[PDB]
RNA sequence: UAGCGGCGAGCGAACGGGGAGGAGCCCAGAGCCUGAAUCAGUGUGUGUGUUAGUGGAAGCGUCUGGAAAGGCGCGCGAUACAGGGUGACAGCCCCGUACACAAAAAUGCACAUGCUGUGAGCUCGAUGAGUAGGGCGGGACACGUGGUAUCCUGUCUGAAUAUGGGGGGACCAUCCUCCAAGGCUAAAUACUCCUGACUGACCGAUAGUGAACCAGUACCGUGAGGGAAAGGCGAAAAGAACCCCGGCGAGGGGAGUGAAAAAGAACCUGAAACCGUGUACGUACAAGCAGUGGGAGCAUGCUUAGGCGUGUGACUGCGUACCUUUUGUAUAAUGGGUCAGCGACUUAUAUUCUGUAGCAAGGUUAACCGAAUAGGGGAGCCGAAGGGAAACCGAGUCUUAACU
């Protein structure tokens, strides 16, 4: 069971999605590989090939008193080379359905013993207004969060964009990096519903 | 969990073998690789089999046999995945349907793998005689 | 890419079930009258590949 | 992530020419000969604290042959009779006695003469 | 994988399956009837999009400082906390940003539709000859003439022509399947000299383009062609008026600007090699990798009324540099004039093994649909069964006439 803030109703969630022991290393490799998907790794130096120069030996093999040298792009010289240029590269790494669904259910079990995770009935702002929900916050006492909802709101969405430690995102968009990240996880009844269902 | 408290389970990683890398690296200088000769050199080393000039094994020992093309054709059901597509009916297009078999496979066979519980009429199909005994005692008739 | 097998190494060797690998004998091609029948007999079945020479096949073919 | 490596090398090179201040010439002031001069003085370093305990023994030893031989009795003798008469006292301090108190000294002789 | 292959090195399919994207038609011509489907223009319709743009929110006081955006304390806008500038780090000083509006004129689009101009339904009969195939020689097919189907042809030949011909991998015969010897066809696909916007576990002046700088310049070459080096004063030039020395010089010293001028243009920081000036000790009867353990004196500090640290090192025991290559190097074997910077086990995909995490007789997805690191999609792969060359049999099976 899972008691609100503004109604205490016995939310009966399911035991082992909500209630299991926190596996550091799954939910580690599981926000490792999606920090390591995040990157695009768009980086280039160029190879001796790759260098603007002739392939014309600056002096010859032997007779001059000087160490034989081959090209003006080698690497040992200045001015052209990297021995090992790097090339476009995608660093995003598989995870396994089951680890990444056993992550979110390890991650998100350990917010009800943290008690990071405020769950809630109908969570959403009158109009479309930055000003009404940062003082909204207020009577909850909070700052920093990741309000999950299940009916997404354009005027809760657009009323949370320029506050930065809040973010709004769907219940089938959440994370493991976020969850981890926000001090707090406000979510919805629905949402609650909908990411047990998800999660299963 | 904070971002930062999060760690690896201890065995994981292993840091990676750097050569070239002073005389504290242990491996540095001559990187794990000695001193001279064909292996030590960059490209290094002799093609697969190769066993210096000598005629290698893959060829002073004499070929044999042919490839079957019916063996490429034929499966090897294993009967404890045998009641697994309609209650009791094992012919062929329901057999491949369940995703047992492959597409390409007209001959097959259900040899004694062990374990049956549900009556399975195994028509169309080749069957062994553990698995006659096996599949009737379970209840299910042949053919 | 896939690494290649080497062709002539997959037509001689076939993976028994533990791991090994089965081969047939060189001697039983030609000459042959000069060959006594009990050697003739003794290289017919097929035999098991040695330890030492195990890795030079596992290397050759890597698929089976 | 390109890594530039002025500010490591340049502490490394300036740690080992502090070590090597004092020396002539190009040994103190240049890292490529100095680092040489700074493992051959710890070579020497290792080898001398084995050394030190070997000369300053045959130090000893020379003060207590050259006060008890003044005495009468040569040295292989003394700690012959003072090991019969089973004295624990090592050259360290017979050598020390020998110079500071040879008052002292005397007695030591003089027992060694009874063994 | 099947094959091909001095059956070596190597090269490497299709069938079938899952996807993206889907679309078909004209000719080798004769009736009635004819502008009606169709497009290819002159176009007409909005919607635009684009090449100029407009508005665009809300902060103050003290403290430190050269300077406030900073600290400190209280406000307020936020569909605007993207980002940049500003005398140090700015939501609210400025330029922007989100959001609502814009085009006189040229244009690129998607639908009405007046149209020089183009042919609908349906009859009856046509179906691409030096061609297919063959001999000879080459080539292309994964397929090297091999038992070699298939296609293309240089060369020499030669059918039937729909009660026909092609193909089904030598070939034949039955079945099945298509209809060559003429054409036109969008999309999915490849690329970026170039124009924008935006993003980097990309670089930060020996890096990054050869080129941050008047660089494809200087310079080199007959020429094709090769091809450099060289960034930063300060917030603002307020870039030093004026004296003094000197050759109505270079260069300095004062004065003055500035927070600062060892920030004064050879201009942030200013290392090392290298070259000096002055202070302390040692050093002109003393042999050698120049150090190292011992150690007098002398010179400097501290607190005490006695001991330490630091610099120096008379004299003295031991002591033949480093790297490389070697049976072995002080070697008179190699390499290094010195310093600074740069300079060598990497990346991608396959594979086996070790560790670790998930789930477990199962594990698991690939491309793709996805507004998208979810979730679909198990096409597949691998494992749970092997023996046999193979048919085949299978907890057995191979061998063999048969197995104690
Ligand atoms: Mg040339
Ligand atoms: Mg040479
Ligand atoms: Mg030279
Ligand atoms: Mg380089
Ligand atoms: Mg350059
Ligand atoms: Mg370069
Ligand atoms: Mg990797
Ligand atoms: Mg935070
Ligand atoms: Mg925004
Ligand atoms: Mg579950
Ligand atoms: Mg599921
Ligand atoms: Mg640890
Ligand atoms: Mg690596
Ligand atoms: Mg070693
Ligand atoms: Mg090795
Ligand atoms: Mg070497
Ligand atoms: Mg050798
Ligand atoms: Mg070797
Ligand atoms: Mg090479
Ligand atoms: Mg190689
Ligand atoms: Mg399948
Ligand atoms: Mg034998
Ligand atoms: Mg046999
Ligand atoms: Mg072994
Ligand atoms: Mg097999
Ligand atoms: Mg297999
Ligand atoms: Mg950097
Ligand atoms: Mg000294
Ligand atoms: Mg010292
Ligand atoms: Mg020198
Ligand atoms: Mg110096
Ligand atoms: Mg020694
Ligand atoms: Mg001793
Ligand atoms: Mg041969
Ligand atoms: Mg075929
Ligand atoms: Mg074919
Ligand atoms: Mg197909
Ligand atoms: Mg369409
Ligand atoms: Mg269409
Ligand atoms: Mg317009
Ligand atoms: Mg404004
Ligand atoms: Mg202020
Ligand atoms: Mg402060
Ligand atoms: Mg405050
Ligand atoms: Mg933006
Ligand atoms: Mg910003
Ligand atoms: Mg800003
Ligand atoms: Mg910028
Ligand atoms: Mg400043
Ligand atoms: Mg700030
Ligand atoms: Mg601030
Ligand atoms: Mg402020
Ligand atoms: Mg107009
Ligand atoms: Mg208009
Ligand atoms: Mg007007
Ligand atoms: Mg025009
Ligand atoms: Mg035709
Ligand atoms: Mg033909
Ligand atoms: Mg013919
Ligand atoms: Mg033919
Ligand atoms: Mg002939
Ligand atoms: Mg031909
Ligand atoms: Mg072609
Ligand atoms: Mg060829
Ligand atoms: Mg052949
Ligand atoms: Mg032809
Ligand atoms: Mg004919
Ligand atoms: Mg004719
Ligand atoms: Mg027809
Ligand atoms: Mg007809
Ligand atoms: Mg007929
Ligand atoms: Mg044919
Ligand atoms: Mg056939
Ligand atoms: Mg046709
Ligand atoms: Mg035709
Ligand atoms: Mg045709
Ligand atoms: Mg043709
Ligand atoms: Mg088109
Ligand atoms: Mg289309
Ligand atoms: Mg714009
Ligand atoms: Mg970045
Ligand atoms: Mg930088
Ligand atoms: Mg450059
Ligand atoms: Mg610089
Ligand atoms: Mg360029
Ligand atoms: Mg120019
Ligand atoms: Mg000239
Ligand atoms: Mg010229
Ligand atoms: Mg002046
Ligand atoms: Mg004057
Ligand atoms: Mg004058
Ligand atoms: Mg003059
Ligand atoms: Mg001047
Ligand atoms: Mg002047
Ligand atoms: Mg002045
Ligand atoms: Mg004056
Ligand atoms: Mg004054
Ligand atoms: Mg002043
Ligand atoms: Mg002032
Ligand atoms: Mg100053
Ligand atoms: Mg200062
Ligand atoms: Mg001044
Ligand atoms: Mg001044
Ligand atoms: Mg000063
Ligand atoms: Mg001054
Ligand atoms: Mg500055
Ligand atoms: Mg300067
Ligand atoms: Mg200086
Ligand atoms: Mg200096
Ligand atoms: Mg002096
Ligand atoms: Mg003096
Ligand atoms: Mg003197
Ligand atoms: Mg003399
Ligand atoms: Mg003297
Ligand atoms: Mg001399
Ligand atoms: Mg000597
Ligand atoms: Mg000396
Ligand atoms: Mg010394
Ligand atoms: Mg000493
Ligand atoms: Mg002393
Ligand atoms: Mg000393
Ligand atoms: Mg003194
Ligand atoms: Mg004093
Ligand atoms: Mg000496
Ligand atoms: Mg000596
Ligand atoms: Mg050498
Ligand atoms: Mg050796
Ligand atoms: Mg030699
Ligand atoms: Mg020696
Ligand atoms: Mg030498
Ligand atoms: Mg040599
Ligand atoms: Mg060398
Ligand atoms: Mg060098
Ligand atoms: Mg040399
Ligand atoms: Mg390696
Ligand atoms: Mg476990
Ligand atoms: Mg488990
Ligand atoms: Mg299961
Ligand atoms: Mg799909
Ligand atoms: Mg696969
Ligand atoms: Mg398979
Ligand atoms: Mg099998
Ligand atoms: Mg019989
Ligand atoms: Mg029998």
């Amino acid at each position: 069971e899972l008691v609100l803030k503004d109604a205490q109703s016995a939310l009966t969630v399911s035991e082992t999605t909500f209630g299991r022991d926190f596996n550091e290393a799954l939910v580690h490799q599981v926000v490792v590989a999606y920090a390591a998907g995040a990157r695009q790794g768009t980086r280039a130096q160029k190879t001796r090939a790759e260098v603007t120069g002739s392939g014309k030996k600056p002096w010859r093999q032997k007779g001059t008193g000087r160490a034989r040298s081959g090209s003006i792009k080698s690497p040992i010289w200045r001015s052209g080379g990297v021995t090992f240029a790097a090339r476009p590269q995608d660093h995003s790494q598989k995870v396994n359905k089951k680890m990444y669904r056993g992550a979110l259910k390890s991650i998100l079990s350990e917010l009800v013993r943290q008690d990071r995770l405020i769950v809630v009935e109908k969570f959403s702002v009158e109009a479309p207004k930055t000003k009404l929900l940062a003082q909204k916050l207020k009577d909850m006492a909070l700052e920093d969060v990741l309000i999950i909802t299940g009916e997404l709101d354009e005027n809760l969405f657009l009323a949370a964009r320029n506050l930065h430690k809040v973010d709004v995102r769907d219940a089938t968009g959440i994370d493991p990096v976020s969850l981890i990240a926000f001090d707090k996880v406000v979510m919805t009844a629905d949402a609650v519903k909908q990411v047990e269902e998800m999660l299963a | 969990m904070r971002l930062n408290t999060l760690s690896p389970a201890e065995g994981s990683k292993k840091a990676g073998k750097r050569l070239g890398r002073g005389i504290g690296s242990g491996l540095g200088k001559t990187g794990g690789r000695g001193h001279k000769g064909q292996k030590s050199r960059s490209g290094g080393g002799v093609r697969r089999g190769f066993e210096g000039g000598q005629m290698p094994l893959y060829r002073r020992l004499p070929k044999f046999g042919f490839t079957s093309r019916k063996a490429a054709i034929t499966a090897e059901i294993r009967l404890s995945d045998l009641a697994k597509v309609e209650g009791g009916v094992v012919d062929l297009n329901t057999l491949k349907a369940a995703n047992i078999i492959g597409i390409q496979i007209e001959f097959a066979k259900v040899i004694l793998a062990g374990e049956v519980t549900t009556p399975v009429t195994v028509r169309g199909l080749r069957v062994t005689k553990g698995a006659r005994a096996a599949i009737e005692a379970a209840g299910g008739k042949i053919e | 890419p896939k690494i290649k097998t080497v062709r002539g190494a997959a037509k001689r060797f076939k993976k028994t079930g533990k791991g090994g690998f089965k081969h047939k004998h060189a001697n039983l091609r030609h000459i042959l009258t000069k060959k006594a029948t009990k050697r003739k007999r003794h290289l017919r079945p097929k035999a098991m590949v040695s330890k030492g020479d195990l890795g030079l096949v596992i290397a050759c073919l890597p698929y089976a | 992530a390109r890594v530039k490596r002025g500010v490591i090398a340049r502490a490394r090179h300036k740690k080992i020419l502090k070590q090597a201040k004092g020396y002539y010439g190009a040994r103190s002031r240049v890292y490529r000969v100095a680092f040489q001069a700074v493992i051959k003085a710890g070579q020497y370093a290792y080898r001398d604290r084995r050394q030190r305990k070997r000369q300053f023994r045959q130090l000893w030893i020379a003060r207590i042959n050259a006060a008890a031989r003044q005495n009468g009795i040569s040295y292989s003798k003394f700690i012959n009779g003072l090991k019969k008469a089973s004295v624990e006292i090592d050259r360290k301090i017979l050598a020390d006695i020998a110079v500071f108190d040879k008052v002292a000294f005397t007695a030591l002789v003089e027992k060694a003469k009874a063994a």
